[PDB]
């Protein structure tokens, strides 16, 4: 490989030459080298932890919600359901009716919320 | 030489047989005639590897 | 890499630039490459595969933005038919807005047509259209919330930026005639 | 205002969904393997057959609303991510912005994943009709062939790996996966007697498509041996091997996706079918081969005359409305409306990636919700009147109204009304072809939307009226809850779909 | 191969033909192998016509072995024999046969059919009784299941190990100097 | 995932698993066969895995000396008449010349 | 006009009552089929005319070779078969007018350098 | 990009488009395809020289970029057919100031080469404008 700093030498290339292919500041080799030019890998990593998470929630939200709902309201016949929901107790009632619908509409809001890019620090005027 | 040879066998094997394996009705039959679809397909590779 | 399919035609290629003589059927990979295969298959083969997705993605939004000004034009016709009496109406309309109306035609807009078919030049030439827009867009900012992102200090930058032109052009005299 | 935190939301769901299917069937397949001695199911109110009903229902419908939101954040990537790239006119900035990979799960098969929008419909489609699907086996199923409860999460894994692929081979390789279960199905769980032969016409015709495919995909390769699906931007195929390649593709996609004469194999795989799978069948796997048709077709450069190949697909659309008027079996009827669509959806891909790619896109998914609305129909029929021929069936409507009803609005949007997507679809293709060649588009309205419009209304039309006064100690009751709802769903779609944002389409 | 400057380039592995046939041959055998595995775990006098098939109907196992190989024979896609045959096309079309492919694809197609009709003879009316009797009782050979076990194995999911053996057969191969 | 043995491992115990239900015997018969399979498997799947990295390492040296012979096969399948000419005449005089260095 | 004794060649019922078919096709099942079992599992006896008429067409064949193009009419039966001719001559005198104009043409456009539709391009780190 | 700026112009900015002769587009697409590689080069080149002298302590850290030196005149020589000189130090005036723009564009400001490609082909499409027949 003939493409490397042995055998150049300064006095060989012109002044105008050398501020050309001269290292810029310090600051922007870094940023060069590191790729966080625009974003830092941290900012994607956070934003991968937060993307996984907000998958884990929306997921298990979802299932409970579903398995939930199905198990409340898969007993039998329109007669069976009625009375056996007449014989629930008022808290497992409100459990029955609120799981589900808590679960679904958390999952919801969640997917909603990404979309919806609210923290934005240009709100103004 | 072999090419031309190889390729005429091949398409006469290829269009005697068309018609015959469907015509037999023994277990014997099928299995030699599995042997023998499969060595004129290996014949046409042969053909095409000694292109 | 890259290969070739063996060719069948016996006709004789002339290289002039590099000052030699193939036949088709004899070419190899790269030879095939050079003298078969080199034809263009895009409107700007000269951009870069990020400079003309770019070019694509303008020619669709000018495709868009020709047949929004004649769903304007259109819209702008159905205002005049409500409040202008049918009196008066075409005298009204025999002016700029007729003289609109046909020139954005099937030829100009592709209005439904599966493809609206354009030479390279006019490709470019709507690319060109689109960029002026967008440039005159981006010389006042109004392209951060549609048409474009920007983070904080971008935006921020983006506001001193079009005050310090806006005051520019204020202080600016009158165009004489 | 968008910013990477939906990016990296979208690329999660779409990758971790797949994972959620595949961990789903592997835990339900382990149960079923490691329960029972043999694998088939025990007479009994204790058999692991209702925990795999359960966990395939639930996991299907579980990764449809998982797709839903990965769609939506989808559909916002890319929207944002044209808009960055066209926005900027300064010459020093530029869009390159890198991703990294999550540390938690691989990506399956080495392959970065691509998502399109095509792709991602073809998926809704996949999730929907494999539901209505497996609610529709269920009678079907009985305690040898059990093991096929998993065909349809089978189905969903196979095609995500489709559509979220940017790899030549690995499409390729996913588009033709399709072909055991579907044939396994056919051959086990078949209820008629010549469901045996038509499997095997079903293999053959499908079969040799494939290989034409296959021919295709080997002269791409062997001649590029790239396989990125996007480094034929710096190959260019010459006219030979671009006409070669482009009469394969189409012939053999064509034979998957019905066209004349090769669809002799359709309609006797759909009238010897199950109810249950013929509805999967119609509605989606049809439509796999014309998702393959548009990404080879868009990607090689192709200097021909598509002439030929819209002559093909309208002579197809003319002869299934010919032939719709003769058929007195209501399944058959319905396969014939099937092939009339499907050719027409491949018309509207003849023209390479022009616009007439988003009303084949719109009418690829009409098409889906509506041929299993109509196979489903003709499933209840045939369920409750144990007969699905015209002559042996008729005053369907004053024993079970609800069933009269859902023909009769079954039929109302087969025509076309506006207000639906169908109605969209047929405005798409039909303004195209105004301008292409308005003699050739009145030919095919007139034919398509009177001729076989006539032939498929009089039977059911037929059938719906009249006077049931055979067998009146056999006669049904009506429909139930599920089937009720699952045709309340397919006009609900249908209607709503028109809604979705216009920006994709 | 490409002269540049009296620099030969050679991107083309001339000993690569020959690793295809010897895969075709492998896969061929192996297929042969299950399929032989299958008909010896059972009784041999049963089997002596197409017809016969419908004896295959047997237990869960023994029958869709049988069906599984038979689509492996023909040329199914997920399964064994389909990388022998989408190879041989492939290296035909590497070689600009387009002639030969034609030919490989008429008998691919015929011979896809003929191992596929037995599918419909292997329909039976009840559950046959193909098993030998020792001991008042049908024997079951273990070590012949657990080898079509494996062979059920690399039938199905010879795509995901191919690359391994392609290695192999082109290193074998490579000692040929042609 | 990364490591032959444990893979191999994995392998047998679901071989040995699939080899009893195909013989509709319980699952549990025969324990002592579990191990077994599962140390078959991993030795012999482990000594696999470097043949396959060994095979390949003498396949790519072979590679090296099939280039030679590709570049001398191409010269002696010349037609009459072309080893002379102006696009392989170098080519023919050095590898007639410059490599008959015995 | 049609009418039995006339038609010639246009085919139809005869008007004559007929005594009812002793032999005919009839539904078959796959061995070990699981029976459908919805609204009761009540199942009448099928009249022997409708089967027969079920089945007649997915049996009936061609008694001799060239059949087809005499059976019916012999100009309908023509036109029937050369109307892909007819469709792809009709498709090129349109694209005739498509040339001489420059409205859109029966071509593949390749307008998108092979980039799909609303696809995501990206690259990694 | 290929707009003109509007000399008699009523306000501060104001660009007019133009469309490049089929003649410069297909010199242009030609040279690219044929000297890609030294493009991609100089992209590896300067990341690599960053990495190894990017160091404020590196022994080397005075030199840099001076191995690219050699790619960027083998890219412009291939890029104007050998003529024009044999550097990119000898670019004709018409193209000084884009020859200027892209050395900013890559080695000062460190920008994507999707970026700096665009001030190179400037350069190119500077000169073949100039000449015409010249290069073809
Ligand atoms: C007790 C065993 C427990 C096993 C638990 C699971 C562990 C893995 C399996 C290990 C088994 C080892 C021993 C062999 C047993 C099988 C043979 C036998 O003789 O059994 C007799 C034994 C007893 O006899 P029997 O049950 O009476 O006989 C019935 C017959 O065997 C007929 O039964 P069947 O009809 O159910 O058989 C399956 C049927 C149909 O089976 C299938 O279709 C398999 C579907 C698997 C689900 C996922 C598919 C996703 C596809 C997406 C698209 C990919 C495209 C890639 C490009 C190339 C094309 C693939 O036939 C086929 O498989 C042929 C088609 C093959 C298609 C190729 C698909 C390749 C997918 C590769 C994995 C991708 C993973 C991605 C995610 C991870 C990324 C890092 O049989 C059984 O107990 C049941 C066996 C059923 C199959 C088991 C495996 C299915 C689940 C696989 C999950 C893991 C993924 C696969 C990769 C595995 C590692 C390579
Ligand atoms: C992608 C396409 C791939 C296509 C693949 C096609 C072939 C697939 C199916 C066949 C594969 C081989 C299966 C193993 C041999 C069969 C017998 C057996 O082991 O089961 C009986 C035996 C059953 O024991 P048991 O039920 O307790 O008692 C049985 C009797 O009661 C009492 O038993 P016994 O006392 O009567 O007999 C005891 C003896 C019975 O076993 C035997 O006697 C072996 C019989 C086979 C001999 C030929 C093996 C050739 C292996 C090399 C690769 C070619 C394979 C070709 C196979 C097909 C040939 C037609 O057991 C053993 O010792 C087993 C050792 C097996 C490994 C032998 C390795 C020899 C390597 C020689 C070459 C080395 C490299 C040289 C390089 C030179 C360079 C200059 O097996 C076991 O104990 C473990 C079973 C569960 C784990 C099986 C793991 C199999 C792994 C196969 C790896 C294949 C290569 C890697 C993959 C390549 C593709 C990516
Ligand atoms: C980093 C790696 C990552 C990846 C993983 C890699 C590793 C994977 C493998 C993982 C597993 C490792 C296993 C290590 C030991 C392997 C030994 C070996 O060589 O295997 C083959 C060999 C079996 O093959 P074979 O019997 O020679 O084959 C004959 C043919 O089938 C021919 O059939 P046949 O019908 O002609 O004859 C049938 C057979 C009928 O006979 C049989 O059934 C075979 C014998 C079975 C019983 C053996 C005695 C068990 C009790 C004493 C064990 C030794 C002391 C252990 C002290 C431990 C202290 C911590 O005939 C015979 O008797 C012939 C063989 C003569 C006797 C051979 C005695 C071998 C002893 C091996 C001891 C190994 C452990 C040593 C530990 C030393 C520690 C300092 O030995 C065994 O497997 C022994 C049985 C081990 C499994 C027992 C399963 C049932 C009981 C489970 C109780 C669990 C209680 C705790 C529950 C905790 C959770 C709640
Ligand atoms: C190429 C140059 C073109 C430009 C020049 C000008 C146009 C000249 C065209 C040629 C016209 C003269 C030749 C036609 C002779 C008739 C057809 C024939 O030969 O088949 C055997 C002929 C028909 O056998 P069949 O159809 O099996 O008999 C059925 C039974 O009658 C039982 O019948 P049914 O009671 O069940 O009722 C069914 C009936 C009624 O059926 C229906 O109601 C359903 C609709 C049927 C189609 C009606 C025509 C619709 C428009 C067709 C447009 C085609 C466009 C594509 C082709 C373009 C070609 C440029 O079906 C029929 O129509 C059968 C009658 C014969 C076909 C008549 C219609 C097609 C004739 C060809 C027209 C070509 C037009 C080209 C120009 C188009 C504009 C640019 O057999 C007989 O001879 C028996 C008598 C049939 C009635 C004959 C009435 C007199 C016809 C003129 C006689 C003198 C001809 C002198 C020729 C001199 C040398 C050139
Ligand atoms: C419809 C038939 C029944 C259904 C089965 C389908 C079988 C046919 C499938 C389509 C095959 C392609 C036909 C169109 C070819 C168009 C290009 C062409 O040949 O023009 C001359 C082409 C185009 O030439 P050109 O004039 O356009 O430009 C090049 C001109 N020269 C060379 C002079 C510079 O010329 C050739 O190079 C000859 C190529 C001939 C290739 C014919 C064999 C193809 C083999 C592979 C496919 C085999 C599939 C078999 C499937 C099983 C069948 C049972
Ligand atoms: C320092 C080393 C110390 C080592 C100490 C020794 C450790 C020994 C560990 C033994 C674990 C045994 C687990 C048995 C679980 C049984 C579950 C059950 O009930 O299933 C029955 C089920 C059902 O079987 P069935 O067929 O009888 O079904 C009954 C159900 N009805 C009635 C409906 C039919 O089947 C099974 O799963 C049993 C067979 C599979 C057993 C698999 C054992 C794997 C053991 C792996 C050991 C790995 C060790 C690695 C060491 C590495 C060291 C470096
Ligand atoms: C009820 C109303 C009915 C209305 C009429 C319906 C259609 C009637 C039939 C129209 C025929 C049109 C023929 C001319 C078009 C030829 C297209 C072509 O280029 O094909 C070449 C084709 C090949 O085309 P190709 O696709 O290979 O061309 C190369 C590709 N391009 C063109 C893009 C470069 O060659 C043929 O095989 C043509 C065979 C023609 C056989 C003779 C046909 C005579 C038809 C006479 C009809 C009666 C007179 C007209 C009546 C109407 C007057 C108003
Ligand atoms: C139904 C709940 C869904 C929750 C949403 C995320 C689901 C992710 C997929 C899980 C698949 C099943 C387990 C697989 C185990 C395995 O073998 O997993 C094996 C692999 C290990 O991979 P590696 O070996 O490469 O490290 O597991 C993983 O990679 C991650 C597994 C998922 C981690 C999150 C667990 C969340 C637990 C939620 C508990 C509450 C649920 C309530 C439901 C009613
Ligand atoms: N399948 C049929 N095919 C042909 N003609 C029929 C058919 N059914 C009825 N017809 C006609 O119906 C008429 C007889 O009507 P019908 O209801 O049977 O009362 P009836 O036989 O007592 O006169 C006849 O003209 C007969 O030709």
């Amino acid at each position: 490989m003939n493409i490397s700093y042995t055998g150049l030498k300064l006095e060989d290339y012109s002044d105008e030459v050398i501020r050309k292919y001269k290292f810029p500041n310090s600051n922007e080799l870094e940023r060069f080298l590191n790729r966080e030019q625009t974003l830092t890998v941290q900012q994607h990593k956070s934003a991968i932890k937060l993307a996984q998470q907000d998958f884990f929630a929306v997921a298990g939200l979802l299932s409970v919600g579903s398995l939930s709902y199905i198990f409340y309201n898969s007993v039998g016949g329109k007669v069976i359901r009625d009375r056996i929901r007449a014989s629930r107790t008022k808290a497992q009632k409100v459990i029955v009716l609120a799981l589900a619908f808590v679960a679904n509409a958390a999952a919801l809001i969640i997917a909603r919320n990404a979309i919806t890019a609210h923290n934005f620090g240009w709100q103004a005027a | 030489f072999f090419w031309i040879i190889l390729l005429i066998i091949s398409i006469i094997g290829i269009f005697y047989i068309i018609s015959i394996i469907f015509d037999i009705n023994l277990f014997k039959a099928f299995l030699a005639y599995s042997t023998i679809i499969n060595s004129i397909s290996f014949i046409l590779l042969i053909i095409a590897i000694i292109f | 890499a890259f290969g070739g399919f063996r060719q069948t035609d016996n006709s004789l290629i002339i290289d002039d630039r590099r000052k030699i003589i193939l036949n088709t059927r004899s070419l190899n990979d790269f030879q095939q490459k050079i003298y078969l295969r080199n034809f263009f298959t895009n409107y700007r083969p000269d951009l870069s595969s990020y400079d003309y997705f770019a070019f694509k993605e303008k020619l669709r939004i000018g495709e868009l933005f020709l047949n929004e000004y004649r769903k304007r034009i259109n819209n702008e016709v159905r205002r005049a038919a409500i409040l202008t009496p049918t009196s008066s109406l075409r005298e009204k309309m025999n002016h700029k807005i007729a003289d609109q109306i046909l020139d954005l035609s099937s030829p100009h807009v592709r209005g439904a047509h599966f493809q609206a078919v354009r030479s390279w030049t006019d490709a470019s030439k709507i690319v060109n259209y689109v960029e002026e827009k967008q440039t005159k867009i981006n010389k006042y900012g109004l392209q951060f919330p549609l048409l474009g992102n920007m983070t904080e200090e971008q935006c921020a930058s983006k506001e001193d930026e079009v005050y310090q032109r806006l005051l520019k052009e204020m202080q600016k005299p009158p165009k004489k005639a | 205002m968008f910013n990477l935190n939906t990016i990296y939301l979208s690329r999660i769901f779409i990758e971790f969904n797949f994972y959620f299917l595949f961990f789903l069937f592997l835990i339900s397949s382990i149960i079923f393997y490691f329960s029972k001695i043999i694998s088939i199911q025990n007479l009994n109110q204790n058999s692991v057959f209702n925990f795999l009903k359960l966990a395939n229902i639930f996991g299907i419908l579980i990764s449809f609303f998982i797709h839903i939101i990965s769609f939506w954040f989808y559909c916002i990537y890319s929207y944002n991510l044209s808009l960055n790239i066209f926005s900027d006119i300064n010459l020093y900035n530029s869009n390159s912005i890198e991703l990294l990979n999550n540390s938690l799960l691989p990506n399956y098969f080495k392959s970065n994943i691509t998502i399109d929008f095509f792709g991602l419909i073809l998926l809704t489609l996949a999730y929907i009709v494999g539901f209505v699907s497996i609610l529709a086996l269920d009678t079907r199923l009985y305690w040898k062939n059990i093991k096929y409860i998993f065909s349809f999460t089978i189905f969903l894994l196979i095609v995500y790996v489709y559509v979220t692929v940017s790899n030549i081979l690995l499409f390729f390789m996913c588009y033709e996966l399709l072909l055991i279960p579907s044939f396994l199905i056919v051959y086990f769980v078949s209820p008629s007697r010549r469901a045996i032969q038509a499997s095997l016409y079903f293999v053959i015709w499908t079969q040799l498509g494939s290989l034409l495919v296959l021919i295709a995909i080997s002269y791409i390769i062997s001649i590029t041996n790239t396989y990125e699906f996007n480094d034929l931007k710096y190959f260019n195929f010459t006219n030979s091997e671009s006409t070669i390649i482009i009469f394969l593709i189409f012939l053999g996609f064509g034979f998957k996706a019905p066209i004349w004469p090769f669809h002799y194999w359709l309609t006797k795989t759909h009238v010897e079918a199950p109810s249950g799978f013929s509805i999967y069948l119609s509605g989606f796997l049809v439509k796999t081969a014309l998702y393959g048709f548009y990404k080879f077709n868009t990607s090689i450069f192709i200097d021909i005359d598509s002439s030929i190949f819209i002559a093909i697909c309208i002579m197809g659309v003319v002869d299934s409305s010919l032939k719709m008027w003769g058929q007195t079996d209501l399944k058959k009827l319905v396969a014939y409306g099937t092939i009339q669509e499907m050719n027409i959806i491949y018309l509207a891909f003849c023209w390479g990636d022009s616009c007439a790619i988003l009303g084949g896109i719109l009418f690829s998914a009409t098409h889906a919700f509506l041929s299993a609305l109509m196979f489903f129909l003709v499933d209840c029929i045939y369920r409750r009147y144990h007969t699905r021929s015209l002559v042996e069936v008729n005053g369907i409507l004053h024993i079970t109204p609800n069933l009269g009803l859902s023909i009769l609005f079954m039929l109302v949007f087969f025509s076309g009304i506006p207000g639906t997507i169908k109605f969209i679809s047929e405005f798409y293709i039909f303004s195209g072809l105004l301008e292409a060649s308005p003699f050739i588009c009145f030919i095919l309205m007139l034919v398509a939307n009177v001729l076989g419009l006539i032939g498929f209304s009089k039977s059911w039309f037929n059938a719906t009226f009249g006077m049931p006064k055979k067998n009146t100690k056999y006669l049904p009751m009506d429909l139930s809850f599920k089937e009720s709802y699952i045709i309340l769903y397919c006009f609900f779609f249908l209607f709503i779909f028109s809604y979705f944002s216009s920006i994709f389409f | 191969m490409s002269i540049f400057s009296n620099i030969w380039i050679n991107n083309d592995l001339n000993s690569y033909g020959l690793s295809i046939l010897l895969l075709n041959i492998i896969n061929y055998l192996i297929v042969f192998m299950l399929i032989l595995s299958v008909i010896l775990l059972t009784n041999l006098s049963k089997f002596k016509s197409l017809n016969q098939f419908k004896e295959f109907n047997s237990y869960n196992f023994i029958l869709y072995s049988l069906i599984f190989s038979l689509l492996s024979m023909a040329g199914i896609p997920p399964l064994l024999g389909f990388t022998g045959k989408f190879l041989a096309i492939l290296y035909s079309s590497f070689k600009s046969q387009y002639l030969l492919i034609l030919f490989m694809t008429i008998l691919n197609i015929f011979g896809m059919y003929f191992y596929i009709q037995n599918l419909r003879f292997v329909v039976k009316k009840n559950k046959s009784s193909i098993l030998n009797y020792k001991n008042y009782y049908v024997n079951i050979n273990y070590s012949i299941t657990l080898n079509i076990i494996l062979l059920n194995f690399f039938n199905f999911f010879g795509i995901l190990f191919l690359s391994d053996l392609i290695i192999i057969l082109n290193y074998i191969s490579s000692y040929i100097y042609i | 995932m990364s490591s032959m043995l444990i893979w191999g491992a994995c392998f047998g115990l679901f071989t040995r698993a699939a080899a009893c239900k195909a013989s509709m015997i319980p699952l549990t018969t025969s324990p002592w066969k579990y191990p077994k399979y599962m140390i078959v498997s991993a030795v012999t799947f482990y000594y696999f895995d470097w043949y396959r990295r060994m095979a390949l390492e003498q396949l790519c040296y072979n590679e090296e000396k099939l280039e030679r012979y590709q570049i001398r096969a191409k010269l002696q399948s010349l037609k009459i008449g072309e080893e002379l000419s102006d696009a392989y005449r170098e080519s023919f005089f050095e590898h007639a010349v410059q490599k008959n260095n015995i | 006009n049609y009418h039995y004794d006339f038609c010639g060649r246009a085919y139809m019922g005869n008007p004559a009552v007929q005594s009812p078919p002793k032999e005919f096709f009839n539904y078959h099942y796959v061995p070990d089929n699981y029976p459908d079992a919805l609204s009761g599992f009540r199942i009448a006896y099928r009249d022997p005319f409708e089967v027969q008429h079920v089945f007649a067409y997915e049996n009936w064949e061609y008694q001799y070779d060239g059949q087809w193009w005499s059976m019916g009419s012999l100009a309908c039966n023509v036109l029937f078969f050369c109307t892909p001719l007819f469709l792809y001559l009709i498709l090129q005198v349109e694209e005739l007018n498509s040339e001489k104009r420059g409205g859109t043409s029966n071509k593949f456009y390749h307008n998108n350098a092979g980039f799909f539709h609303f696809q995501i391009y990206d690259n990694k780190q | 990009m290929f707009l003109n700026p509007v000399k008699d112009s009523e306000f501060d900015d104001e660009v007019k488009g133009f469309v490049p002769s089929e003649g410069e587009v297909r010199f242009v697409a030609n040279k690219n395809k044929e000297c890609g590689y030294y493009l991609q080069g100089i992209e590896q080149c300067r990341r690599k020289m960053v990495q190894l002298a990017g160091d404020s302590s590196s022994q080397f850290h005075s030199l840099g970029f001076l191995p690219c030196k050699r790619l960027v005149d083998a890219h412009y020589r291939c890029m104007t057919d050998d003529k024009f000189g044999s550097t990119i130090e000898e670019v004709p005036e018409i193209g000084l100031d884009s020859a200027q723009k892209f050395f900013d564009c890559t080695f000062q400001q460190l920008k994507p080469m999707q970026s700096c490609r665009r001030f190179f082909d400037q350069v190119v499409r500077d000169v073949y404008r100039a000449n015409g027949s010249q290069l073809i």
